[PDB]
């Protein structure tokens, strides 16, 4: 049975290069062309060259040209892709893919996919976040419901958690997903929904932990 | 290069048919592949050369394409089919051939009733802005199914630069959860009368706006 498996998941700086493996099995290794098509965290998929493997031809994605290089070793069944200059926005899970031949006038389905390798590009081994109040829009007057929060900004690598009045207030409590930004550190805001009437009576404080960077902020939101 | 054209998300009932478009100019004089991918998982040929199913898929997937459309049907849809799904064709490339993937579409099997999203937008703190930054916060709660498209705009125009958007993710009550964030600078953001947060979902927008005031 067809089988591609990869190898060379990594962890990269700016600037640095990253070189990633995909050995073919059970076919003929030389009678099927090797495509590389990336996907960064949420995004879709992103061809990025292919290589027959037989005389060692390429055909690149204009967008990466000069930057990668992809090779055959015909003695393991191995076909390789390097990409030098990374940066954040190379942070992406890596496939390699078998594509019978592609020239200028067709090219074949990817039938068999490797599993994907992950290779993360980020300018910081350990940061600690900033916490931000995000005061509500209520006030004690107001009636019904108020929102307030914390925004934990620019903290690698996850996770933080954050818990509420030291874990003595969890009803209304949500703490949202972190998002990956363009920086290579990750976002997060965790919200609580409390009784308006309260704002003007009932201290409000978010526990952010940050464990990877040693990092307890207990931030006080007040209403503006 | 050349474009090809899918909708973010479709969603479907059980038992219904799946109607997934891949638009590109005369894309009906090329061959369209199509690949389904499961979360965490490598994707998988589902239709190749507009109609055929490799072996091994089953018959309910179908494909055509014809003019400016090709689609892909998944006819009387089960749970399992609950996949994002990426047409691609070949082209020349003016001596530089490549490969182009659509943006893929989200299909989702409805499960569970529809349930409008809460957003809720915060403007920058005074402390971050007296920090030197600047984030709005829009945060996309109880929303199902799990598929919406952000859209910023400082007063009136479209802001692309600066946006970082989640994927939907499932809550504890089982409705998905998502955030976007706009980045700025203390300037830009003093020199709007308003900006806004828009949310997409199921064909409708939620839609607000906050002010430097």
């Amino acid at each position: 049975e067809v089988q591609l498996v990869q190898s060379g998941a990594d962890v990269k700086k700016p600037g640095a290069s990253v070189k990633v493996s995909c050995k073919a099995s059970g076919y003929t290794f030389i009678h099927f062309g090797i495509s590389w098509v990336r996907q960064a965290p949420g995004q879709g998929l992103e061809w990025m060259g292919w290589i027959d493997t037989n005389n060692g031809n390429t055909n690149y994605a204009q967008s990466l040209q000069g930057r990668v290089t992809m090779t055959t070793d015909t003695s393991t069944g191995t076909a390789y892709m390097e990409l030098r200059s990374l940066s954040t926005d190379d942070t992406a899970v890596y496939f390699c893919a078998r594509a019978l031949e592609m020239g200028h006038r067709s090219g074949f389905p990817f039938d068999y996919w490797g599993q994907g390798v992950l290779v993360t590009v980020s300018p910081a081994s350990t940061k600690g976040p900033s916490v931000f109040p995000l005061a509500p829009s209520s006030k004690s007057t107001s009636g019904g419901t108020a929102a307030l929060g914390c925004l934990v900004k620019d903290y690698f690598p996850e996770p933080v958690t954050v818990s509420w009045n030291s874990g003595a207030l969890t009803s209304g409590v949500h703490t949202f997903p972190a998002v990956l930004q363009s920086s290579g550190l990750y976002s997060l805001s965790s919200v609580v929904t409390v009784p308006s009437s309260s704002l003007g009576t009932q201290t409000y404080i978010c526990n952010v932990n940050h464990k990877p960077s040693n990092t307890k902020v207990d931030k006080r939101v007040e209403p503006k | 290069s050349y474009e090809l054209t899918q909708p973010p998300s479709v969603s479907v009932a059980p038992g219904q048919r799946a109607t997934i478009t891949c638009g590109g100019h005369n894309i009906g004089a090329k061959n369209v592949h199509w690949y389904q991918q499961k979360p965490g998982q490598a994707p998988v040929l589902v239709i190749q050369y507009d109609s055929d199913r490799p072996s091994g898929i089953p018959e309910r997937f179908s494909g055509s394409n014809s003019g400016s459309t090709a689609t892909l049907t998944i006819s009387r849809v089960e749970a399992g089919d609950e996949a994002d799904y990426y047409c691609q064709v070949w082209d020349s490339g003016r001596g530089h051939p490549l490969y182009v993937f659509g943006g893929g579409t989200k299909v989702t099997v409805l499960t569970q009733p529809k349930a409008n999203p809460t957003v809720t937008l915060f403007p920058p703190s005074s402390e971050e802005l007296q920090a030197n930054k600047a984030t709005l916060v829009c945060l996309i709660s109880d929303f199902y199914p799990g598929a919406v498209t952000v859209a910023w705009k400082a007063d009136s125009s479209p802001v692309k630069a600066g946006v970082e958007t989640t994927t939907p993710s499932k809550q504890s009550n089982n409705k998905y959860a998502a955030s976007s964030y706009l980045s700025l600078t203390p300037e830009q953001w003093k020199s709007h009368r308003s900006y806004s947060c828009q949310v997409t979902h199921e064909g409708s927008t939620v839609e607000k706006t906050v002010a430097p005031t």
